[PDB]
């Protein structure tokens, strides 16, 4: 009987989509309508 | 005819043809600011 012991494996945090691919995929982005909107906001000058 | 030229900044790019308001001076009068404007917003 020679029963080779079980390797050790590290399991890896698998990581599919990106976090800046992920907000990336969004038609309507509301951080950049509610900074769009501040900015129309100040279009005001004498 | 009035040439365009840049505003001042987001993602988005602005040109304008005036950059100021204006009005002046017996009775009620009402002045018209007209303002051309040409911007660029990136679209998903």
């Amino acid at each position: 009987l020679d029963i080779d012991p079980l390797e050790n494996t590290d399991f890896r945090v698998l990581e599919l989509y990106s976090q800046k691919e992920l907000r990336s995929s969004n038609v309507f982005d509301l951080e950049e309508i509610m900074r769009e909107f501040n900015s129309y906001k100040q279009r005001v000058k004498y | 005819t009035m040439q365009l030229m840049p505003d001042d900044y987001t993602h988005s790019t602005r040109y304008v043809t005036v950059k100021d308001q204006w009005h002046s001076r017996n009775l009620t009068r009402e002045t018209s600011n007209l303002n051309c404007m040409v911007t660029i917003t990136t679209a998903r």
